[PDB]
RNA sequence: CGCGUCCCCCGCGAGCGCACGGGGUCGGCGGCGAUGUCGGCUACCCACCCGACCCGUCUUGAAACACGGACCAAGGAGUCUA
RNA sequence: GAGUGGCGCGGACGCUACGCCGCGACGAGUAGGAGGGCCGCUGCGGUGAGCCUUGAAGCCUAGGGCGCGGGCCCGGGUGGAG
């Protein structure tokens, strides 16, 4: 006599609204937590260092965790042993950009392509417009655009990155699942740098763009994101 | 009555050195030299008025001769008050230092 | 069931 | 009164021109008809700037407006009155043409039947 | 039953509120406002009586119709849309109508009318420019005003009163339309010094002169 | 400019049997539809084998 | 079966009629007169046609009955209809749905019998 | 979702400091008339 | 931000409407039109700017001071059997 | 998911399933390989109640077009039997 259906088919359709809610309030509060936790982070920073100079000692900040490597050399006349080091890094193609995390093992793969690549040590806002703007996740391999977290949380949300503010905590404060949700992210198809490389030949030291720079990577992203 | 429109000059075509693209052209407007003083004439409408042998109709008036390709002022080119333009039709190279006329007519001001 |  | 199509959207074509024959303006025994250049050095084979350009598949025409008249409708060749009840229900689509060697006589039949259907036709006045 | 207040939160910037959405509980007061839980029209006949047939179905359908189309959201009609003005266009400021018949005329200007239009009087005893609409676009704002505040802008001379109905010949209606403004800011023009010689001459571009360079 | 090998980027597989007999035809539209709707792997198996050569479908012996 | 002799007949039919990029089927029952498995007017145990009348006036409607499939001189039952539009319309759509005859060639008669009625209409 | 509230925050703060440098600045103004 | 109940610290409320919300719409207009005018992209001729050496071939390398080709028509070269 | 218990006769489109639709990435190329041609030539079996002296083939064409292209279809002229 279907008043039993019509009403059941309501309650159905109103158990995932309301469970849609819940979920809605946890990612609010989870970026909340996020927020409390990057000011506290930042804080401890200025906070250890101020303690170590009223001392009249040094306070040498931990060596950084995470790394944004952008290929700025082409494809043509490329030695095998440096081909080989940039496809495992994901930088296939000129002006892609990955996350890595320097351990040992990373830093001498980061060494043997030191020409072809320039990297530093990205900031928190660098990982914010990266992820936003650039951000593409590889999901059923298949490059799809982040364009609601439910696309995060499907190919995440076992690793409890559940949105995107839970995919930029797990990037820059390196995390136990650091691996999975930065090989979800495709490699960034970032734009060439507006107003000009300085020269991309030589390594950055000697006045080029080639190899490691350390705060100065986040000049260059904003240029070319 | 008197002069609406400002004095452009079709410089030439958009070009590298071996390879040119006629979709857009690069106008030389009178008095404005550097990019300080073109930031006046972005957007701003330009006609290459010419005259042909057959008479075209005119809109507000009998047919004449004169004709126009309508263009648009999109963005300053180089350092010394040079602009780029983008006309309807591809401009044709009969008229590189000929007068094209930056009207004031899409105004900021 | 709170809302009510 | 001409008959208008369901639908007339923007035929955009990213060429116009014939991909006329490598050096079909020299030889006369060369027509423009399009071959490829297999030739060890040939310019036009191997992209130099400012050659004849070769057809690829990247000209190709949006599949949506292909095939499709300036008038909106596609050609479909009509050589007698009962291939015409083929287009009475593809009819705001498709357009009738009278195939060349159809007589004077048979056009104004088509022609005429075309009318009654509201088949539009592209050479209604082809013989009269 | 209830007339409708007011938004309670004041916008801060486009699209954000104020006032947080516990704040906003707060001044709504959703503390004490919770709440639980035609077709056929029979005319009679003179037989016996018809059930005559409302919206009756379709006479002729074609060979093939279009299918309905998605759903936008920020495309609304004319009618609808937001009218900007500079901050240069004030009421009272003395325009250059660049492209008319009326080009280069230097005309005053009334009101933004509710068509995005300028309503604008270039006293017709001064430039021959009449009771006119103008496009903001194709007019340069010169900062020279006239106080016009004081005037009496009629109601009834709006954007559907200026519309192009089709000879054109002038109504006796709008001459006199014409004369009760015309009569109201023509004694204000006056006011101030060698003004309408300036209304009554035509803007050009002579040698030297480039509009970049003439800040005015 | 991207460092990729096109080489194998084409899988060389059947999509569909080379034959033209069309109660197989007809069997593979039956199976065309059971494979991907059902969730069972065995309709996927009888499908990808009704493409197969008459070599690759050997005779099985009573 | 019906999807048997559509692999017959999907491509080497005399009805069929490839050209200018595009495939019609001259049928005698076919409504889209299209080269369709749906469309088809031979191959089916039901069917609707709609052609003009043997007059200059009305549409007759073709129904194909269930019994004597093997039996053609028997096996199409035609039915005129000459009255105004919107009643032809309505006795083609009661005549299809209200049967259940082959229900999903329900909107491409009418428009074939709309597409009739206008074509034995005077022109201006 | 928690963008808004962040950037209501910032929007305000932000106001609040420009006033908070408006007074400042009167007060030095008053000092200079001093 | 009901409370019927649970103990350490002391399962469906109704409406409406606005929209930075899953790819453009206008519920905005204005000019012109029969012997000079409109459109026609392509094609005929002409002009101008940029580019632009002559093909085939063997060759590490051809515009080559390498060879074959004055021009046009028709013919003209992986076949059949085992 | 299911069984015993506490008024108005209405609803676009589709699905040549060898079809239609969606999403992603990608695209140099000699020698060479493979595929698809509603590319073209000539004959044969079928087939189109095809076309044709009220003008076939062929040819010419500052005509109207279609296809990425191989090519093709229309107009106009010529021609006279396929």
């Amino acid at each position: 006599n279907f008043a039993e259906l019509k009403i059941k088919r309501l309650r159905k359709k109103f158990a995932q609204k309301m469970l849609r809610k819940a979920r809605r309030k946890l990612i609010y509060e989870k970026a909340k937590h996020y927020h409390k936790e990057y000011r506290q982070m930042y804080r401890t920073e200025i906070r250890m260092a101020r303690m170590a100079r009223k001392a009249g000692n040094f306070y040498v900040p931990a060596e950084p965790k995470l790394a944004f490597v952008i290929r700025i050399r082409g494809i043509n006349g490329v030695s095998p042993k440096v081909r080989k080091v940039l496809q495992l890094l994901r930088l296939r193609q000129i002006f892609n950009g990955t996350f890595v995390k320097l351990n040992k093992a990373s830093i001498n793969m980061l060494r043997i392509v030191e020409p072809y690549i320039a990297w530093g040590y990205p900031n928190l806002k660098s990982v914010n417009e990266l992820i936003y703007k650039r951000g593409y996740g590889k999901i059923n391999k298949k490059r799809i655009a982040l364009t609601d977290n439910t696309l995060i949380a499907r190919s995440l949300g076992k690793y409890n990155i559940i949105c995107m503010e839970d995919l930029i905590h797990e990037i820059y404060t390196v995390g136990k699942h650091f691996k999975e949700a930065n090989n979800f992210l495709w490699p960034f198809k970032l734009s060439s740098p507006r107003g000009g490389m300085k020269k991309k030949t030589t390594h950055f030291v000697e006045g080029g763009d080639a190899g490691n720079r350390e705060d100065q990577i986040n000049r260059l992203i904003r240029r070319m994101n | 009555s008197g002069r609406l429109w400002c004095k452009a000059i079709f410089a030439g075509y958009k070009r590298g050195l071996r390879n040119q693209r006629e979709h857009t052209a690069l106008l030389k407007i009178e008095g404005v030299y550097a990019r300080d003083e073109t930031e006046f004439y972005l957007g701003k409408r330009c006609a290459y008025v010419y005259k042909a042998k057959n008479n075209t109709v005119t809109p507000g008036g009998k047919p004449n001769k004169t004709r126009v390709i309508w263009g648009k002022v999109t963005r300053a080119h180089g350092n010394s008050g040079m602009v780029r333009a983008k006309f309807r039709s591809n401009l044709p190279a009969k008229a590189i230092g000929h007068r094209i006329r930056v009207m004031l007519y899409p105004s900021r001001i | 069931r709170g809302l009510r | 009164a001409a008959l208008r199509p369901l639908v007339k959207p923007k035929i955009v074509k990213k060429r116009t021109k014939k991909f006329i024959r490598h050096q079909s303006d020299r030889y006369v025994k060369i027509k423009r008809n399009w071959r490829k250049p297999r030739g060890i050095d040939n310019r036009v084979r191997r992209r130099f700037k400012g050659q004849i350009l070769m057809p690829n598949i990247g000209y190709g025409s949006n599949k949506k407006t292909k095939h499709m008249l300036p008038s909106g409708f596609r050609k479909f060749l009509v050589h007698n009155v009962k291939e015409l009840e083929v287009l009475l229900m593809c009819n705001k689509s498709y357009c009738a043409e009278i195939a060349h060697n159809v007589s004077s006589k048979n056009r104004k039949a088509i022609v005429e039947r075309a009318a009654q259907l509201a088949i539009r036709v592209t050479n209604p006045n082809a013989r009269l | 039953k209830g007339k409708p207040h007011c938004s309670r939160n004041p916008v801060l910037v486009r699209g954000i509120g104020r006032y947080s959405r516990s704040a906003m509980y707060s001044r709504k007061a959703l503390y004490k406002r919770k709440y639980a839980a035609l077709a056929t029209v029979t005319k009679p006949v003179g037989g016996g009586t018809r059930v005559v047939k409302l919206r009756k179905m379709p006479r002729y359908y074609p060979t093939e119709d279009v299918p309905r189309k998605l759903l936008s959201h920020g495309k609304k009609p004319f009618s609808q849309h937001v009218r900007k003005l500079r901050a240069s266009i004030t009421p009272g400021t003395i325009l250059i109508i660049l492209t008319g018949r009326h080009r280069g005329k230097r005309v005053v200007f009334l009101k933004q009318l509710s068509s995005g239009l300028l309503l604008v009087t270039g006293p017709l005893s001064l430039n021959r420019v009449p009771l006119r609409r103008t496009h903001q676009k194709f007019v340069i704002a010169t900062s020279t005003k006239i106080d016009i505040s004081g005037v009496k802008i009629p109601k009834h001379l709006t954007d559907a009163y200026f519309k192009k109905k089709k000879k054109y010949e002038i109504t006796e209606q709008r001459k006199v339309d014409q004369k009760a403004v015309d009569s109201q800011i023509l004694p204000k023009i006056k006011a101030v010094p060698q003004l309408q010689g300036y209304l009554r001459s035509v803007f050009a571009l002579t040698n030297g002169v480039y509009p970049h360079k003439l800040v005015f | 400019g991207v460092d990729i090998l096109h080489n194998k980027d084409r899988k060389v597989w059947r999509k569909e049997p080379k034959s033209q007999d069309m109660y197989l035809r007809l069997l593979v539209k039956l199976y065309r539809f059971l494979a991907r709707h059902t969730n069972s792997t065995f309709n996927q198996v009888v499908l990808k084998r009704l493409f197969m050569s008459r070599t690759k479908r050997p005779p099985l012996s009573l | 079966s019906a999807h048997l002799q559509w692999m017959v007949v999907r491509n080497c039919s005399s009805f069929l009629i490839k050209r200018n990029k595009q495939t019609y089927s001259t049928e005698p029952n076919n409504l889209k007169a299209r080269n369709s498995f749906r469309y088809n007017g031979l191959i089916h145990r039901k069917t609707v046609g709609v052609e003009p009348a043997a007059d200059g006036k009305g549409v007759v409607v073709v129904m194909k009955r269930r019994s004597g499939q093997r039996k053609p001189a028997t096996s199409y039952v035609r039915t005129t209809i000459n009255k105004n539009a919107r009643a032809t319309l309505s006795s083609i759509r009661h005549m299809i749905r209200k049967n259940k005859y082959h229900p999903d060639l329900r909107m491409a008669a009418i428009r074939r019998a709309s597409a009739i009625l206008r074509s034995q209409k005077p022109v201006m | 979702p928690y963008a808004k509230t962040m950037r209501r925050n910032t929007i305000l703060r932000q106001a609040r400091n420009h006033k908070l440098r408006v007074e400042r600045a009167a007060a030095a103004l008053a000092a200079k008339s001093d």
